[PDB]
């Protein structure tokens, strides 16, 4: 056996390789940036028709005027969001307007490597997340998206890929992409590269998407609403 | 530091802890101890251990544990681990007493000690404490009881069971003898001694070779007493005789 | 202290006492419980049963007067995080003066069974779990979850050993015929069972506070299926 | 100033309490709650310093809940009781709580049990007990007829003389009286006593 | 071997060395280049921006740091984020107890000093980070190197994967720096990554990052349309 | 050889392989010498330059650690700047309590107990360097006490430590230390360092030179540049 | 058995399948490593001697020294590794003044000797530390005289005449044919060695009963029993 | 600091094979011998002393713990001092709490829980000596037997290191319930008489008695008016 924080001869530490490889198991998650706001949609993967759908979420509000995709562990994402939305409560807090959202991804990216077994205040973190988000969000600087990995080296996008089907999905997210699409043609292009990864067949039961707009808060689309985008097919 | 560390904490290949595993194989060889739940009392029947020599005998039991006024216990395995989780029986029993100033429930006790014991085989990196133990009590609750625990955590309700040397077999002749609701203590002592005399290779039942202690209610108090030379003396010839009958 | 990482990432993405602890899992009784639409009834399996038994200390089957849950794999786990639970449950009726929602509770353990899969020293919990109760609405609850910490919910589902089997049989039985009433949900509860294993059975009706069966009403269910799957 | 009165019969016990909320010079609140059901059998009379009384009192509360989930059962009064002393006991240190206790509690083993406890933590059981200064103005009636072998008819009686003797003798404006009963059928709620 | 003496820090290896500290010069050996100089009035960096995917934009390769002092990365950038924040709470707590604002080069040893305790100490892993440090203070403009916690004064500096070009490039014109005025010196760095580049990729207005410090002129990173005065320019390749 | 994997690990014959692997770390690195002579102590130090994009006073191998004490070191260099400051504080310390200049013997035998109290354990490593002391007083003379890793410390006449220690050391032997002046003393150092330079291996280096003793009142100080630059024009010339 | 060995029992302080600690065994190799011999014998009025090595020529001999004091009544003579050997007269001073600051009374010899002993003992115990590989105790007792005593790394410890290093059971042979003050030492260390030494190359500390204190001999001291011997 | 994983791990058979080794460790020790006679205690024990030039005086292997109550070991010497220690501190513990002589039996139910620490703990090796602890009070004398595991038993006559077999061999036939002190002595003496190997002096055993007087060692002129006659 040896350490969680083991260099190899290439310089990289093994579970910060071995935890992007747990990220290429996770359900595929498409985010898209517009002017008119960032569309993001993960696929469900139900599994069993025993469960409910509606209980699996994999895109959460974070505040009222960001959105959050994920990808992998979704466990991980439990205390990442819980963490995210206590650091915007902190900010609404502290300054009385609203955080912007690359602030947030940098706060939460810290909590990446933030890990290690020595120093250990009593029962902190043995593992790296292997969990990688995408965070869409308006502010004063305006819509925006954000990507984040295992390594906690967090960037700018504008439209992305994550997981076991980001391959592809971000090869034809390179070529739908231009700056003046709207927000709903790329809920429309969102779905046709999702339906075009998903095994399962795409229905309002097996997806979620949501938007977030300048104008309105962060919605997430109900059952008849993604019906509705999804008669188009 | 890490060439050296055992890891006793840690699942096998197939979802076990090997040293969980290894500690009731340790049991397994420790010494059979049985308990019978009857009408009006519980009783344990015991081989001893101390199997003579130019031994002592300075303590009215060697494996019979009070615990508080109204529960007692047996043990199998290491004597050294039984030692230190009898005595922290002890404490829980009495901070109890303590707080509620009522004497304790005969099963919080086990469940705290099997939370206890849960403990160890899951962090810390110690290893497992390797000792069963037999738990009889009275309560106003639920009256005379019967527990077995194990160093996993587990516990269950018995009205009789056996552990130690040759357990199963034991438990084999319990199950075909026992008269749920209808045993007294006379005859849940003529019982007792007809499984010991059949579980025990060594040495073919003589005046020691066991302790048989008693659990019964007596003016409103509960009287836990181990059975004195003359009377286990007795018990044992004295039905050697309904085994000269049996033809 | 003891601070070694024992959980950690083996060359392709799999945290081995992730797994293991999942077969810890795969071994332990099998469980069910199916929701009907003012009842939810859980249906547990037994061990060994061993008739010198004291049924009273062997149930597996209230954390408060509303909620009830089911398991599976190593026991001491389980009672470890029923005694979690409750003492979650209680605060929480010290601070929101209302009884818990099934929801709290169900992500307080979702998020307890993961803690230990990521901290310093600790392996992980051996068990699933499946959870029921009912809201202030009268909404009946059912859900699930695992050693990972993802949680779910369900309209009837089996954990355990040989619970792939058990949800076949529960995804092509799970009809509206096929829980109209109190009777027809046990009956599907021990039918589902059936399927492997002797069981057993505790009831929760809207605002009547967890009440467990008598095995002699659980003869006769049995027996009544069990003659239907002679014939 | 809060006013509390309790009964214990042979197989009942009879508390009530005043239904009074006050700040300073003015009442705040005449539907007031002292009772706190601690469970099936058990409840505990609560006045004293405002805050401590409602803190300590939920805080005992969710440990006897705690307790009956634990274990399926529910605490003896006795226990009860003890467990509340020991928590107002463990008094010098940083959390006094400065609350006045009466505890009613019926066991199936030994009958209605009434438990008097001061701000100190003395636990006294009592055939019937009093806070507050009507207290002063009540436990002479109460040492003039009560008997051990009162029928609660006459316990509610003695309990109208005592609260007249409020309204007549007392100086403090205690207009309105909740009254609770509690046996062997659980507890039982009693029409309010107003003058 | 290779294996028994490279899974602990704290293993000296029978020739004298550690190997897990060699192995963390590989993660700065490995990342994208940087380049840093600077003249007797201006200190500037110059670095490639690694943009992931194309509809990823560029990651962020200069930090701000304070008003005075920028640094650069190469490897693990969660590392370089850690070393910034204790460089801010450095800075910070010198203006708030003595009111004027740290030296750079007793910062940049109490970097060296915190780098190292990692180094030796059982079940810790040596930051696998190196870094340029463009500051200016009261001794003028500043460029320094920090892995091994060791830290170098430089005239002209680059670090990163394929260096040496860039290295030999910054040996054949150092000497030209001290003089050139602030358009020429960031021209110079610009052509010191240009040699560090395969032969068909160009340096834009996308990828090419630069920071920039002076006697007046607090520190600014130049960015997608700011690096666009400073690409024109150019002498090309 | 499993036997060497720990500091806390005795082989069966005796030895402690992680110091004794932490002393051939020493002489992985350059040659710093030092000289006590009758008035005062002259420390020289080989100091390679490795590439020329590098400014003057980068990887400095004379330190001061107290107003009248200084230090030069060889090694693992990181790890002698955490001994510089461990000496710094023990300096400190002992000036605030006891209220005088700390003695050499005293710091000497502490920072020894700082750097033996690593050779003990297997949760931690031993230190990769050794280094000297010099100091100067009036009521106790001039001092060179030198430490190696293993936490051993002697007073010397004259010290090389380094990869090219045995060759300095016969050099140093053949001078007259005791009877001469500092002024003097500093033309024979930078004559061992260019002696014993390899020249064609690992080019490019630069000479570091400083002193104390009566000469600067006890006051630790660099040589200046003149002197220094005399010193290495001599050497060159002697060099030839 | 005579030779077994399980696991990690060569690499850390647990026992061996015939009840050894390998460690500790090998602790003692450790004071051979150390290429040294001391000499230490009482009479009725206790002393010390040991050789110095002194090889460079380079070094302040004042500065080399094994012979250290502990109090003003107390020395002692290390034999090992050299920094253990330091650091354990560091940790036999503070015991000492330990002791008189918490009593009110020099510390004896013995209870110096048995707390060393306690204190070496603990490395033997926990994994985590090796044991130190290096010491030899004279003093003035009261009701005793002069005492010699002798720790050794795994903490055992009483002595009428001793020696410690690479020539210790030859010597203590040698001790144990006579003995059934200084010159006895000095012979016995000048026998074993076959070396005959020069006076730079000894150093011998004495404790009486006339001055109690632990005294350092100077050079034409010990060159005066040199030639007194010289002479036979 | 320490580690904190045990080094005493169960084998496959259940065995702490540690503490199984430990038990070899004291099986390898000098000889110790301990008899409760009708009125007292006797304990005894070879000292494996030869090289004339160790001070016999400077060291003692039977060690007393209160003004009844004694020690001796077979096994590792700093251990057992070690041992002397706790249980010299356990017992003033004990009589500052109760203002009581410790029970005997306590005394050994609590040095028992310290040697069975070291069987549990992070990173220590179980202890390596068996002790023997005699006790007086309620006018009944005591003898107790621990061991490395932490277990402890009560002794009539017992024999533990080098040759303990035959040494509880050879006091199974000389034993009887009514034999006095002095012939307690007399019968420990012949005792380790069977493996001592030459010639016995009053410099090379020790032998402590507990009685009504309280607990004493022998001086030398005692033990040698003892080995007249033997």
């Amino acid at each position: 056996d040896r350490g969680v924080n083991t260099f190899s001869p290439e310089g990289r530490l093994f579970q910060v390789e071995y935890a992007i490889e747990a990220i290429k198991l996770g359900s595929t998650a498409i985010g898209i940036q517009t002017s008119e706001g960032v569309c993001l949609a993960v696929e469900k993967r139900i599994t069993s028709p025993l469960m409910e759908p509606s209980s699996i979420e994999k895109i959460v509000e974070i505040d009222a005027h960001i959105g959050c995709a994920m990808s992998g562990l979704i466990a991980d994402a439990k205390t990442l969001i819980d963490k995210a939305r206590v650091e915007t409560q902190n900010h609404w807090f502290t300054y009385n307007e609203t955080m912007t959202v690359e602030s947030v991804t940098q706060a939460v990216s810290n909590l990446a490597l933030q890990f290690g077994e020595e120093d250990a205040d009593p029962g902190a973190m043995s593992r790296p997340f292997g969990v990688a988000l995408l965070f869409g969000g308006v502010d004063e600087k305006g819509p925006q998206l954000f990507h984040m990995d295992p390594s906690g080296t967090f960037v700018q996008c504008d439209a992305r890929a994550i997981g076991s089907a980001s391959e592809g999905a971000q090869s034809s997210l390179q070529e739908v992409y231009h700056k003046s699409m709207t927000l709903k043609e790329a809920i429309k292009s969102s779905l046709i590269i999702l339906k075009q990864v998903m095994e399962e067949k795409l229905n309002a039961t097996n997806i979620e998407l949501a938007t977030v707009q300048p104008g309105q808060n962060f919605h997430m689309f109900t059952k008849e609403e993604l019906e509705e985008v999804i008669k188009d097919i | 530091s890490r060439r050296y560390d055992s890891r006793t904490t840690i699942f096998s290949p197939e979802g076990r802890l090997y040293q969980v595993e290894y500690a009731m194989e340790a049991i397994g060889h420790a010494g059979t101890c049985l308990g019978i739940l009857a009408n009006d009392g519980v009783l344990l029947a015991a081989e001893r251990r101390n199997i003579h020599k130019l031994l002592d005998e300075v303590f009215f039991s060697e494996k019979i544990y009070k615990l508080n006024e109204d529960m007692a216990c047996s043990v199998a395995g290491i004597t050294s681990d039984a030692n230190v989780l009898t005595n922290e029986l002890r404490l829980i029993a009495q901070r109890y007493l303590l707080q509620y100033q009522e004497p304790i429930p005969c099963e919080q006790l086990v469940t705290a000690l099997c939370d206890i014991k849960q403990a160890y085989t899951q962090f810390g990196g110690k290893r497992p404490f390797g000792v069963s133990l037999l738990y009889i009590g009275w309560d106003k609750h639920y009256g005379f009881q019967l527990y077995q625990s194990d160093p996993s955590g587990n516990y269950g309700g018995w009205k009789a069971t056996c552990i130690g040397n040759n357990s199963a077999a034991a438990v084999s002749m319990l199950k075909q003898d026992y008269k749920e609701g209808e045993m007294t203590l006379k005859s849940a002592l003529a019982l007792a001694i007809k499984v010991l005399n059949k579980t025990m290779d060594v040495s073919k039942l003589s005046a020691e070779k066991v302790e048989i202690a008693t659990l019964t209610r007596e003016n409103g108090k509960t009287v836990i007493r181990v059975l004195k030379q003359k009377e286990v003396e007795q018990l044992i010839k004295k039905h050697e005789e309904e085994e000269a009958k049996a033809e | 202290s003891y601070d070694r990482a024992i959980t950690v990432f083996s060359p392709d993405g799999h945290l081995f006492q992730v797994e293991y602890a999942q077969e810890a899992v795969k071994k332990g009784s099998t469980a069910v419980g199916v929701r009907g639409r003012d009842i939810v009834v859980l249906g547990v399996e037994k061990k060994s049963v061993a008739k010198l038994q004291d049924e009273r200390t062997v149930r597996k089957i209230a954390l408060d007067d509303n909620v009830c849950m089911a398991f599976a794999g190593l026991t001491a786990d389980a009672r470890i995080v029923i005694n979690r639970a409750r003492v979650e449950c209680q605060s929480h009726r010290l601070t929101v003066e209302d009884p818990v929602t099934v929801e709290y509770i169900t992500r307080y353990i979702a998020s307890l069974k993961q803690r230990y899969t990521q901290s310093n020293g600790r392996r992980p919990f051996g068990i699933s779990a499946l959870i029921v109760g009912f809201d202030f609405d009268g909404t009946p609850r059912l859900y699930q979850t695992d050693p990972s910490g993802t949680y779910h919910a369900w309209k009837a589902n089996a954990i355990g050993r040989g619970a792939k089997s058990v949800r076949e049989f529960l995804e092509k039985n799970y009809t509206d015929e096929a829980i109209e009433t109190d009777d027809l949900t046990i009956k599907l509860v021990i039918k589902a069972l059936l399927e492997v294993v002797n069981i057993e059975l505790a009831v929760m009706r809207r605002d009547q506070s967890l009440k467990i069966l008598n095995p002699e009403e659980i003869e006769k269910y049995v027996a009544e299926i069990e003659k239907e799957k002679e014939e | 100033m809060e006013y509390l009165i309790g009964i214990q019969g042979p197989d009942y016990v009879l508390v009530a309490s005043d239904r009074v909320a006050a700040s300073n010079i003015v009442q705040m609140k005449d539907d007031h709650d002292k009772m706190f059901k601690m469970s099936e059998k058990i409840l505990l009379l609560c006045v004293g310093e405002a805050g401590d009384t409602v803190q300590f009192a939920e805080y005992i509360q969710k440990n006897v809940q705690l307790y009956k989930m634990r274990n399926g059962y529910e605490l003896s009064p006795t226990a009860a009781a003890n467990f509340t002393r020991r928590n107002l006991a463990d008094l010098r240190s940083r959390t006094p709580y400065h609350v006045n206790l009466l505890l009613a509690g019926y066991d199936e083993h030994e009958g209605p049990a009434l438990y008097y406890m001061d701000y100190l933590a003395a636990l006294a059981k009592a055939p019937f007990a009093a806070h507050g200064y009507g207290a002063f103005l009540t436990l002479s009636i109460l040492d003039r007829y009560y008997t051990p072998t009162i029928s609660r008819e006459r316990a509610v009686e003695l309990l109208r003389k005592c609260l007249e003797e409020l309204q007549k003798r007392f100086i403090l404006n205690l207009p309105t009286f909740s009254v609770r009963i509690i046996d062997k059928n659980g507890i039982h709620d009693l029409d309010n006593i107003s003058f | 071997f290779r294996n028994q003496y490279d899974n602990d820090v704290t293993v000296w290896s029978p020739q004298g060395r550690i190997h897990q500290i060699e192995y963390a010069m590989e993660a700065v050996k490995q990342g994208s280049a940087t380049v840093g100089l600077k003249s007797k009035t201006h200190a500037v960096l110059v670095a490639l921006k690694r943009a992931q995917s194309e509809l990823a934009a560029h990651q962020k390769k200069i930090l701000h740091v304070d008003n005075h002092i920028g640094i650069s990365i190469a490897g693990l950038t969660a590392d370089a984020r850690l070393l910034c924040n204790f460089m801010r709470q450095e800075c910070l707590d010198s203006r708030f107890v003595f009111d004027r604002p740290l030296p750079v080069s007793r910062l940049v040893s109490l970097i060296g000093s915190k780098t190292q305790i990692p180094t030796q100490r059982y079940g810790r892993r040596p930051y696998g980070v190196g870094l340029l440090i463009a500051g200016y203070d009261d001794m003028g403009p500043h460029i320094f190197q920090t892995p091994s916690a060791n830290y170098f004064d430089c005239r002209a500096m680059s670090i990163g994967a394929r260096s040496q070009s860039a290295r030999t490039y910054l040996e054949r014109h150092m000497s030209e720096f001290m003089e050139c005025n602030l358009n020429e010196l960031v021209k110079h760095g610009l052509r010191a990554l240009r040699e560090t580049l395969p032969a068909e990729q160009d340096l834009t207005t996308k990828n090419v990052s630069i920071g920039i410090v002076g006697k007046d002129l607090e520190f600014t990173i130049y960015d997608d349309d700011d690096v666009s005065p400073f690409l024109e320019g150019l002498e090309e390749r | 050889t499993g036997y060497d994997l720990s500091a806390s690990t005795f082989s069966p014959d005796g030895r402690v392989f992680q110091v004794e692997y932490a002393m051939k770390a020493v002489e992985n690195s350059s040659t710093a010498i030092g000289i006590r002579c009758k008035d005062g102590v002259v420390f020289g130090v080989e100091k390679l330059v490795l590439s020329k994009l590098y400014e003057e006073g980068s990887n400095k191998r004379l330190f001061n650690v107290d107003r009248h004490v200084g230090m030069a070191v060889a090694g693992l260099l990181a790890d002698a700047r955490s001994l510089a400051d461990i000496a710094r504080e023990e300096a400190s310390n002992f000036r605030s309590n006891f209220g005088y200049n700390i003695p050499l013997k005293h710091l000497a035998d502490r920072v020894a107990m700082y750097v033996h109290a690593y050779t003990l354990y297997s949760a931690v490593r031993p230190f990769g360097c050794s280094f000297m002391l010099g100091s100067y007083s009036v009521n106790d003379g001039a001092q060179l006490y030198m430490i190696d890793p293993s936490g051993v410390s002697y007073g010397y006449w004259g010290c090389a430590i380094g990869k090219a220690r045995q060759a300095a050391k016969t050099e140093i032997e053949k001078l007259q230390m005791k009877e001469m002046t500092c002024r003097d003393i500093v033309k024979e150092v930078a004559k061992i360092i260019y002696i014993v330079h390899d020249e064609v291996k690992d080019k490019a280096f630069e000479l570091e030179l400083s002193w104390v003793g009566e000469l600067t009142n006890g006051r630790h100080e660099i040589v200046p540049k003149d002197i220094r630059e005399e010193a290495e024009k001599y050497a060159k010339e002697s060099l030839k | 058995s005579r030779g077994s060995s399980a696991g990690f029992d060569r690499h850390i302080t647990i026992f061996s399948p015939e009840g050894r600690l390998y460690q500790v065994e090998y602790a003692f190799k450790a004071i051979n490593q150390g290429g040294l011999t001391s000499v230490a014998v009482r009479g009725k009025d206790a002393v010390i001697v040991t050789q110095k090595k002194v090889p460079d020529k380079l070094l302040d001999s004042s500065t080399v020294t094994h012979l250290f004091k502990i109090t003003e009544n107390i020395g002692c003579v290390m034999t090992g590794m050299t920094a253990d050997s330091r650091s354990q007269v560091q940790r036999a001073r503070y015991e000492a003044a330990n002791w008189k600051y918490k009593y009110g009374y020099e510390i004896p010899v013995d209870m110096l000797c048995k707390r060393i002993a306690d204190i070496s003992q603990v490395y033997t115990q926990n994994a985590e530390m090796r044991p130190l590989g290096c010491m030899i105790l004279i003093g003035i007792d009261e009701e005793q005289g002069p005492q010699v005593y002798k720790c050794d790394p795994a903490g055992y410890y009483g002595f009428k005449a001793t020696a410690a290093g690479v020539k210790q059971t030859e010597s203590t042979s040698f001790l144990e044919k006579k003995v059934k003050t200084v010159e006895t030492a000095i012979t016995c260390l000048s026998t074993v060695l076959s070396i005959d030494f020069k006076p730079s190359e000894i150093e011998v500390g004495v404790v009486t009963v006339e001055n109690p204190k632990f005294r350092i001999l100077t050079e034409a001291e010990i060159d005066a029993h040199l030639v007194a011997l010289a002479e036979r | 600091r320490g580690y904190s994983f045990s080094l005493t791990t169960f084998s496959p058979s259940g065995k702490l094979v540690q503490i199984e080794y430990a038990l070899a460790a004291v099986a390898g020790g000098a000889p110790s011998v301990g008899i409760k006679a009708a009125n007292g205690v006797v304990l005894a024990t070879e000292k494996k002393q030869k090289s004339i030039l160790y001070d016999e005086r400077s060291v003692h292997k039977v060690e007393p713990i209160t003004k009844h109550i004694g020690l001796v070991y077979s096994g590792m010497g700093p251990d057992y001092r070690v041992l002397v220690h706790r249980a010299r501190k356990l017992a003033q513990q004990y009589y500052l709490v109760y203002q009581e002589p410790i029970p005997t039996a306590q005394l050994v139910q609590r040095v028992a829980s310290v040697m069975q620490e070291y069987t549990q703990s992070g990173g220590v090796r179980p202890f390596g000596v068996s002790l023997l602890i005699c006790g007086w009070n309620e006018g009944r004398p005591y003898l107790f037997q621990s061991d490395p595991s932490g277990a402890y038993f009560a002794w009539k006559a017992t024999a533990m290191g080098k040759n303990y077999v035959n040494g509880k061999t050879f006091l199974e036939k000389r034993y009887n319930e009514d034999l006095e002190l002095e012939d307690a002595i007399h019968t420990a003496i012949l005792t380790l008489k069977e493996s001592f190997e030459g010639q016995m002096t009053e410099d090379n055993i020790e032998v402590g008695i507990c009685n009504e007087a309280g607990f004493r060692r022998l001086t030398p002129t005692e033990v040698k008016d003892y080995l007249a006659a033997i």
